[PDB]
């Protein structure tokens, strides 16, 4: 078995530093090529840096002179010290074992690095109540509106995980204000509006915000 | 009583970079004008020594190192360079005094379907010391599990075949490289120009 | 810098069919290409290395083909878990580069969208911002045209769309269009309408409400 | 007063791994050994193996000796039946039974876990009317769906007498076909409207097909 | 590997009558220290998990109505159901627990007995919408008949069909204790339009003369 678990991602202001960790299992990090690959939100993959089994270090031009990949054999961890960060560096950074500087055969779960001068803000939750306009038949539609939060991510549940059938949680869209917006909706029978109680559970860990919003028709 | 430079440059076959050949040159006179006047050499980089003034000097030992690499890897045959070839196949000292001479050998070494006879070292746990040759074929142990000489998970063959098909790009085409190492000390001489 | 170009941008095939993908390189790379699969929310997974060799743990229905400038990944007998974004990466010349990816989605029968409209909540209106949400539920194909018409006047530049991935059960997309206005602008109009154009609709569907 | 509750329904492709659960709750849980019984579609009961949660002693039937693995976690009072690589022949419903000892009858039985292993993939049903030709009969044809089950109702459950929904039959294509017919007086064909409600939950498909004479 | 073979496979008994099921064993199931035969009887109603009725071939499980009685010793064991009722319709298995591996019988189907009823035969041509899909299915219905045994033959311009039809039979009706059978003939549109007359031959003991229902495309 091979495990790659990463850490260190978050929100950092431009010019600030940030270090990424990658705990490895199933091989010796001192004997294998290891690489960092980042992926901008909604974009393709981009190689960043690689460390040879002999300790040689190579970096992409767009990050050269700012990033510094390193390894710790004692702790079995791969590091990527990101300094002088820029808005363009905002991406999800993957830690991948490299086979002889050719291809990446094992990948980590990925950590999200967001570089912005905007400040952390907790989301505001508003109800999308059912009505006659929200009832096209025997089924009624209701949901929640998670608005004006930064940075990602936000996890949305319904009835603390009890309700999972017919639930659509839309991807976050970055507003012109620079704050993400998200909506989650569910489809329920029209006869259960006056009987069942629907509560969407919104959790935004970066702002330490937990909101349990009730929706009433 | 001339030095056998033609035996090295015009040899029919060159060795792989991981098993680079070295020819000892002594007790002879040489004419370096056959070099640095030819137009066949794509790169002729000299460090520490002057190839033009080579015809009226003397040395104790002149080592001719020969191997074949890619054009992309020619830059790595230089003091202070890093890369797979420089670290694991052929490393030059930071105070290297000599010349690196390279030329394109697509017509010679590149077979249709792949030469498969030129190999380079792909995995090594530590970089090479200057002028070191590692000709080991021991299975590279990439983990804590013993390999027992059989390839598998965390157990790779340390050497890789270059390919060298004639239809590839100029960077992928094979390049023959001859490294001249010059050394003067004490006073035995035995290697002078005319 | 050598660029990899993948075709098609998005491919739509039913389960059991054969999927063929393309990857064209700026320069010849001589079989130094790899194929990666990335499911939504997960990391890329190695599929093919050496442009033909199959990675360990990869089913035989994946095959790599091509050399030089042209490469092809073929998947036979498509299974529902084989649908993701596929990338090609070359390692012939540094720096190593990937492609734009190829989205592979399951094809199904045409399903018309259910249209629901949500006026802004009274709680949100206190803060001075009003957001009207229009819901397009369980439709296929993904292409859909949503227009906001307020007082029978076409609105532009204040609406954002978001579409879910294919549902794991009925393979349908869902779309949400949100029209964000301030309270002052919101109360300067009476009728708010959501108009939906789709392949499964004989005529456009309009779900509307009045601010009263 | 010992009660067993099993895990939910599973549908897997051939070659996938599967692990099902069976949690017990009661008074003499220390005395109960948890066995496993397989019942293939249309076949009888097959004893697979038994286990004692305390010391994890396990005995397998020779038929299932090396292709299933029974494990137990006495901390949470749960026994597990596990497969490494599923086969199409493994498609069945599995019961976990509790015996107060070895060489003892099985008092407690779970509700059962239905396991479907097929090379096929989820597909919605196609509902086709059965045209009427005293006593007159009509119905609806539910064809080419996977996986089971499909519930069929008439007039939103208003019509229930004379309704015959036949058991699903596996076609050679690897999919299921089903027919549901009703008996109504022949004097109501021109006046009464009959609609069959076909809902296939593991497809999110709900079809309300109306049937009328040709 | 102790073998249990039980007979008969099927049994039809009327209300207020006696049902008898035998179970043959390949080895003695008698413990020296207990002097009890280690054989058990189970009841499995359709769609429900099996229920234990009798253990030790004589003792009745608590809650079982006393109309169930066990008997036998050595290699022969019998189950007797006096005064059979409507709720006793199930499949009964005899299981030995003398030693692992435990073994079951092949099962015994038990049903009520009703006055013989002739089937009501109907035939349904394939619908227009299904013809658009390139496949035509013809459904023949046998409604409210007893006993379950029946013979159905498909005649397509005569010459018979073998292998293009499947049959589905319902359980006994909870009130009139009848049976319903549906046989569906599947053919492509090309083969469906290569013939004219489709007939459903039905054979049952209700009427000596076979009943044929047919239609023209
Ligand atoms: C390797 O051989 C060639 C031989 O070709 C020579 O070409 C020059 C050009 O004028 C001529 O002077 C020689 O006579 C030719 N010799 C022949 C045809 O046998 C040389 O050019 C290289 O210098 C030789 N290598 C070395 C190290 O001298």
């Amino acid at each position: 078995q091979v495990q790659l678990v990463e850490s260190g991602g978050g929100l950092i202001q431009p010019g600030g530093s940030l270090r990424l960790s990658c705990a490895a299992s199933g091989f010796t990090v001192s004997s294998n090529y290891m690489s960092w690959v980042r992926q901008a939100p909604g974009k393709g993959l981009e190689w960043v840096s690689v460390i040879y089994s002999g300790g040689s270090t190579f970096y992409a031009d767009s990050v050269k002179g700012r990033f510094t990949i390193s390894r710790d054999n004692s702790k079995s961890t791969l590091y990527l010290q990101m300094n002088s960060l820029r808005v363009e560096d905002t991406a999800v950074y993957y830690c991948a074992r490299d086979f002889g500087d050719f291809y990446f055969d094992y990948w980590g779960q990925g950590t999200l690095v967001t570089v912005s001068s905007a400040s952390t803000k907790g989301p505001s939750v508003f109800p999308l109540a059912p009505s006659s306009k929200s009832t096209s038949g025997g089924t009624a539609a209701l949901g929640c509106l998670v608005k004006d939060y930064f940075p990602e991510p936000v996890t949305v549940s319904w009835n603390s995980g009890a309700l999972t059938s017919g639930v659509h949680t839309f991807p976050a869209v970055l507003q012109s204000s620079g704050l993400y917006s998200l909506s989650s909706v569910v489809t329920v029978p029209s006869s259960s509006l006056g009987t069942q109680t629907y509560i969407c559970n919104v959790n935004h860990k970066p702002s330490n915000t937990k909101v349990d919003k009730k929706v009433e028709p | 009583n001339l030095c056998p430079f033609g035996e090295v440059f015009n040899a029919t076959r060159f060795a792989s970079v991981y098993a680079w050949n070295r020819k000892r040159i002594s007790n002879c006179v040489a004419d370096y004008s056959v070099l640095y006047n030819s137009a066949s050499f794509s790169t002729f980089k000299c460090y520490g020594v002057s190839p033009t003034k080579l015809n009226d000097l003397c040395f104790t030992n002149v080592y001719a190192d020969s191997f074949v690499i890619r054009g992309d890897e020619v830059r790595q045959i230089a003091p202070g360079q890093t890369g797979k070839i420089a670290d694991y196949n052929y490393k030059l000292p930071d105070d290297f005094t000599g010349c690196v001479i390279a030329w394109n050998s697509n017509n010679l070494d590149s077979k249709v379907g792949g030469n498969y006879n030129y190999l380079y070292r792909l995995f090594r746990k530590s970089n090479l010391k200057p002028f070191e040759r590692d000709i080991s074929t021991e299975i590279y142990q990439a983990g804590s599990t013993p390999c027992n000489g059989v390839e598998g998970f965390n157990c790779y063959f340390p050497l890789q075949s270059y390919g060298f098909q004639p239809t590839n790009g100029v960077g992928y085409q094979p390049y023959r490289v001859v490294v001249l190492s010059f050394e003067l000390l004490h006073a035995p001489a035995t290697v002078c120009g005319p | 810098e050598i660029v990899l170009t993948q075709s098609p941008g998005t491919l739509s095939l039913s389960p059991g069919e054969r999927a063929t993908l393309s990857c064209r390189a700026s320069q010849s790379v001589s079989s130094y290409l790899a194929w990666y699969q990335q499911k939504p929310g997960q990391a890329p997974r190695l599929l093919i290395y050496g442009a033909s060799s199959r990675a360990t743990g990869i089913p035989d229905r994946f095959s790599g083909s091509g050399s030089g400038t042209d490469f092809t990944l073929t998947i036979s007998r498509l299974e529902p878990e084989d649908f993701a974004v596929y990338y090609c990466q070359q390692y012939g010349s540094s720096p190593r580069t990937f492609g734009q990816g190829t989205k592979l989605e399951i094809k199904r029968t045409v399903a018309a969208p259910s249209v629901f409209i949500f006026p802004p909540s009274d709680e949100q209106l206190k803060s001075g911002t009003a957001s009207v949400v229009c819901l397009l539920n369980n439709f296929y194909p993904r292409e859909a045209k949503v227009q906001w018409k307020v007082d029978n006047a076409l609105q532009s530049g204040n609406s954002q769309e978001s579409v879910t991935e294919q549902d794991s059960k009925d393979s349908t997309y869902s779309l949400s269009s949100t029209l964000t206005l301030s309270k002052a602008d919101y109360e300067k109009h009476k009728v708010y309408a959501c108009e939906v154009t789709h392949q499964g609709l004989s005529s456009p569907v309009t779900k509307s409400f009045n601010r009263g």
